[PDB]
């Protein structure tokens, strides 16, 4: 409905350690 | 004090944070903010730059982000590559980075007695060896090619590269082995003494800093004072883009793109100024609200009602200090990629509409309330990425209003939203349109993902009749939100209160745990609920029959949903192998009324053709773009069907979807609903007396209009996880036909799920980390993914690795086992107080309290549906972990080369080292699973 | 010795059990006396039978296999009977049709001191893997709870409910 925070690719962690 | 220049008033914060705030502004130009929380267990800081990949230089694209990535291997005070990550991880903490056009953001958290340790070297990065450059460029070249298939990035760097070349919005921000490495030494240049005079870009005036921690203003005041007052400022002037980079011969355009998946997408783009200095009015996030509306007389209404879109999306999306844009993209039905004319032709008629009526201060109003009430009752966000919000928006907004400007709105002015729908006019329009069907119409590749697109010039025709476009009796403006809430009284804490979730409710019909809120006493309630029966997990075709159930309850429940969703009241409905999950999350003002339509609905549901044709086809479309997930994440998948007694293959729900009928629907609803369990989980601002009601209130509506009857006890059948033999070793392997890397997935087994394996496990786990990080990705630089840490899942655990490279999974396997020597070596020599600081690490990371109470209640629920109901399990598995000794070496012999107990399986997804047995390459999944053992189940509490 | 000497019952049974490609040794007892004077009756007869075994002659023993070689190849009378070992050996899906004679050529190489080692692994009251599990059923009347010496056994634990009972143990695999 509206764009939100960083819906692009543009967000680039330097490493991924977080996820799962 | 003399190095500080200014000092800011107060910082308008919300009446409901007990967080202190102190901004200032430094002699350098550095603006720094600061946050005292004495109860906070981990302490958290963050630094921003506003450079970004926008000025990277034409001939080196990917400068900033090669130099983020370079930052992190060492400074001059110090030298050593990870002794930053290791100080992170042997300190319980954390760190990252990420690098915006017009950004580069870097932040990390610590435990609350080491800030000052952690802050002096994270501050030696903003005050270059060869080798970690040679090394780290295949880390970029990983990175990129890890995001080579992915659609939104093809789709980006496509419509960066259709605009103006000679605009630096056209560079590429990511970079490459050829454009970082190759290229510079084709061409003679020293890509490290770019680095150096690159490092003339990072002044202290464009820098903003954010310290959270325990200790008072005063001290950290000193700290930042001290570590930040050396850096050297060369006032580099904030880079500005007044052209924009789309142009009339970039206007009026239509793109026809061929992705990746399966997929069928329609994008609109205009060209509008900067609103960011709007920040007080934001007219985008107005003309987001009305045009991407849901709710009925929307444009996504008509949409779905002629069966052409699906889901619809519409707003401002940023693009420089000097230019915005404003988008509109939609998912196309089979009949909407026919009808793309129309469905643009429905949108200017929206937005003639909205032109007609003109702005509307109560629409205005509405919002700006609603975003006062969701910012004061807004929940406690974690220290890391709070930090790093705020010093990345600290540059666009003065130190007082930097924690309310994005959400805030106070002036309602409409010259500026009239100008903008001015700007929203067919002669600044650009259309893209994604669909398979373009497969070999296409003329164009792409330079850097090789995309296959094609450039047409839209018809002045179709343009005109853009311009004529008439007023729509089936566009409205959308009605009063009868969802906002309007009571926020806390109920006060019974005086049967307990600190962790009790069964107050234990029938035949349902299971009610239940806690009222003590911790963060805020007008909010999380409502869990899962509805076991075995009609749900049958077979694949009963399974598909389900998830289409509920995707078209969901779908039919979206446009009167989206008014509780936009009043902070959103749910979530998820199938799941045991049965339904529903949960309801937000204010609990008018929770119950929008829960009982939930079950209204459930009870009641009358199912549409169209829609259901639809949505089949879609949910066929996901099974097959299935096929182009990462391979790591195929791995995980695979070795989740492995592990897993039961478990039925995407191939499987595939076949069986083409079987599924409207009829066998119809009989299949309440053919499930005719025998149900329920297990639920109220946790909130609700009171005990209002939770039985709730759940009673549920369970009279399912009776009445379903005629559900409990489920037998004796059907209550729980999943075993596969048992490995001693000493047995299996591979399975399959190939990505998507993406040229391969992916691999180790994991070793272990006894069961008990308080000592589960300290063992984590200890190690805990120990490997930064050395598993460091060794497969830092040094060798096998691949850009490199992750190890252990796995649980029916009650058994374990350890995994799981690796995204290039090279064969052999040799990365190869590797792994050698640093399991290599990790034995070192725990072995290992000095006690290394071994006792890792305990302290691991005790401050499980030690640590939920900050909001959705994550408090998913660690309920977590406990809840592993059956184990250990609420107290944090106090006993540490206190069991602060008394064990240097066991870990004997649990390394016993269940970790020549183990007598090794469980090793591995997963190989196709694109010195001890020698390894010969693995059991695995032909069929049943078999495996007829031919080996089960584990027992976790015995409840 | 359990129906001809001692009297328990007049329906006693003993032998192997196939089950889900699993097996084991089962004895079937019914009697008037309580089912745990019964079993220390049948431990007693296993000891019995270990000390018979480790006395039991050479010629006896072949004597034995050769008898248990006569059963196992005893050819089938009519058709209902071949179709019954054949359906027997497709519903195990093991479809070993020639299972008599390779089970027999290996049952023509045991040897008394393989016996032994299994009584004595598997079997014996000491036993490293002992997989013991006894079914015990009350008379009607008896309300809710010169012969050889029986040995000392553990305590045994009461099962409550059968569900809890599998829902904590591992599972077998199948029979490739
Ligand atoms: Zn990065």
């Amino acid at each position: 409905g509206i764009v939100e925070q960083c819906c692009t690719s543009i967000c680039s962690l330097y490493q991924l350690e977080n996820y799962c | 004090n003399p190095a500080i220049k200014r000092i800011g008033n107060h910082i308008t914060k919300s009446p409901e944070d007990k967080r202190e705030y102190r901004g200032l502004e430094l002699a350098n130009g550095i603006k720094v903010l600061l946050i005292s929380d004495p109860t906070t267990d981990k302490s958290s800081a963050a630094l921003d730059v506003h450079i970004g990949s926008l000025s990277d230089p034409p001939n080196i694209a990917g400068l900033s982000h090669f130099l983020q990535h370079m930052l992190f291997l060492g400074t001059k005070k110090y030298p050593k590559e990870n002794e930053y990550s290791q100080f992170l991880s042997e300190h319980a903490g954390s760190s990252n980075a990420f690098t915006s056009g017009e950004h580069t953001n870097y932040y990390f958290d610590v435990s609350h007695e080491h800030l000052e340790g952690a802050l002096d070297r994270f501050a030696q990065f903003f005050l270059f060896d060869e080798s970690a450059k040679d090394r780290e460029v295949n880390a970029v070249d990983s990175e990129h090619e890890k995001n080579v298939m992915n659609d939104a990035w093809r789709l980006f760097q496509l419509e960066k590269a259709t605009g103006n070349p000679k605009h630096p919005f056209s560079k590429f921000g990511t970079g490459n082995k050829y454009t970082l490495e190759t290229r510079p030494n084709q061409e003679g240049i020293d890509v490290r003494q770019e680095l150096l005079k690159f490092h003339a870009y990072y002044s202290s005036n464009l820098m903003a800093v954010v310290v959270l921690g325990r200790e008072s203003l005063d001290d950290l005041t000193n700290l930042v004072v001290k570590l930040f007052s050396e850096v050297e400022n060369k006032n580099v002037p904030l880079p500005e883009f007044p052209e924009h980079p789309f142009q009339e011969e970039h206007l009026k355009q239509l793109y026809k793109i061929v992705p990746i998946k399966d997929i069928r997408n329609l994008y609109v783009t205009f060209p509008i100024p900067d609103l960011q200095k709007y920040y007080k009015s934001n007219p985008g996030h107005y003309l987001g609200h009305l045009i991407g509306h849901e709710g009925p007389g929307s444009l996504l209404s008509e949409l779905k009602s002629k069966g052409w879109v699906n889901t619809l999306v519409g707003g401002q999306k940023e693009g420089a200090r000097g230019f915005m844009f404003f988008i509109i993209n939609v998912d196309l039905t089979e009949e909407g990629l026919l009808h793309v004319e129309d469905i643009i032709l429905h949108m200017f008629q929206y937005i003639q509409k909205l032109r007609a009526e003109g702005p509307q201060e109560w629409v205005f109003q509405e919002l700006k309330d609603l975003n006062a009430v969701a910012f004061r009752f807004k929940d406690k966000e974690r220290p890391r990425g709070y930090t790093s919000k705020i010093a990345g928006i600290l540059h666009y907004y003065p130190l007082e209003e930097v924690l309310t400007a994005e959400y805030l709105l106070e002036e309602f002015r409409p010259d500026l939203i009239e100008m903008v729908l001015d700007k929203l006019r067919p002669e600044n329009v650009r259309v893209a349109i994604v669909s398979k069907s373009f497969e070999g119409k296409t003329d164009r590749t792409e330079e850097w993902y090789g995309t296959q697109y094609k450039q047409e010039a839209i018809p002045d025709e179709v343009i005109k009749k853009w311009q004529n476009a008439d007023l729509n009796g089936k566009f409205k403006l959308p009605t009063k939100n009868e969802f906002i809430p309007t009571n926020f009284e806390i109920l006060p804490l019974e005086k049967e209160a307990t600190p962790y979730p009790a069964l107050i409710k234990d029938t035949a019909m349902s299971k009610l745990w239940f806690k009222q809120d003590d911790k963060f006493f805020l007008p909010k309630a999380n409502l869990n609920f899962e509805f076991f029966s075995p009609f749900a997990y049958v077979d694949p075709l009963h399974s598909n029959m389900a998830y289409l159930y509920l995707e078209l309850l969901k779908d039919s429940l979206n446009e009167y949903a989206y008014a509780a969703e936009l009043a902070g009241l959103s749910y979530d409905l998820q199938n799941t192998i045991y049965g339904m999950y529903l949960s309801v999350k937000g204010y609990n003002d008018k929770q119950p009324i929008l829960l009982k339509k939930i079950i209204e609905k459930m009870a009641t549901f009358e199912i549409d053709e169209k829609r259901f044709e639809i949505i089949k086809e879609a949910y066929m479309r996901s099974l097959n773009n299935f096929r182009a997930e990462q391979p790591h994440q195929h791995a995980m998948y695979y070795l989740r069907l492995l592990m897993t007694e039961v478990a039925w293959t995407k191939d499987e729900l595939k076949e069986a979807l083409d079987d599924v009928t409207l009829p066998r629907l119809k009989a299949f609803i309440p053919q499930l609903l005719s025998r149900l369990h329920i297990e639920a989980l109220l946790h909130g601002n609700i009171t005990k007396q209002a939770a039985l009601g709730i759940m009673q209130m549920v369970e009279d509506t399912l009776i009445e209009h379903a005629h559900t009857k409990p489920l037998l006890p004796s059907q209550l059948v729980r999943y075993r996880e596969v048992q490995l033999p001693d000493r047995g070793w299996f591979v399975y392997q399959q190939r990505n036909e998507v993406h040229n890397n391969s992916g691999i997935e180790i994991y070793y087994q272990t006894d069961m799920q008990s308080t000592s394996e589960n300290m063992f496990l984590e200890l190690f786990a805990q120990i490997i980390s930064e050395p598993a990080f460091n060794t497969l990705r830092t040094k060798e630089q096998l691949g850009y993914i490199v992750f190890s840490g252990p796995r649980r899942a029916n009650g058994i655990q374990g350890l995994r690795f799981i690796i995204q490279s290039e090279k064969p999974p052999h040799y990365l396997e190869s590797r792994v086992e050698a640093f399991l020597i290599t990790m034995e070596k070192s725990i072995e020599d290992m000095t006690e107080e290394a071994f006792q600081k890792h305990i302290q690490a691991l005790a401050i990371r499980r030690l640590d309290k939920p900050k909001k109470l959705s994550a408090e209640s998913a660690k309920y629920w977590g406990e809840i549906i592993s059956q184990q109901y250990n609420f107290d399990r944090d106090n006993t598995e540490v206190a069991y972990l602060k008394t064990l000794t240097k066991d870990i070496i004997k649990f390394y012999k016993e269940m970790l080369v020549d183990a007598p107990r090794r469980h090793k399986v591995s997963v190989h997804v196709l694109a010195q080292a001890p020698a390894l047995p010969q693995p059991e390459v695995i032909q069929n999944m049943t078999e495996f699973k007829r031919g080996l053992p089960l584990f027992p189940l976790v015995k409840p509490h | 010795t359990l129906r001809t000497k001692e009297q328990l019952g007049y329906i006693v049974f003993s032998g192997p059990r196939r089950a889900n490609g699993i097996q084991g040794l089962r004895f079937i007892i019914q009697s008037e006396k309580p089912p745990h004077y019964l079993e220390s009756r049948v431990e007693a007869f296993l000891i019995t039978m270990e000390k018979s075994i480790e006395d039991m002659t050479e010629e006896a023993f072949q004597k034995h296999i050769q008898a248990l070689a006569i059963r196992r190849l005893d050819k089938p009378k009519k058709l209902s009977a071949e179709s019954a070992k054949y359906w027997g050996e497709i519903i195990s899906q093991q479809y070993n049709f020639d299972r008599d004679n390779t089970e027999v050529a290996y049952l023509k190489t045991l040897t008394k001191e393989d016996i032994i080692k299994f009584y004595k692994e598997m079997l014996a009251v000491d036993a490293p893997r002992r997989h013991k599990v006894s079914v015990h059923v009350l008379a009607r009347e008896m309300d809710s709870n010169n012969l050889s010496q029986a040995p000392a056994l553990p305590q045994p634990e009461v099962i409550q409910n059968m569900t809890e009972f599998k829902r904590g143990l591992p599972l077998f695999p199948l029979v490739k």
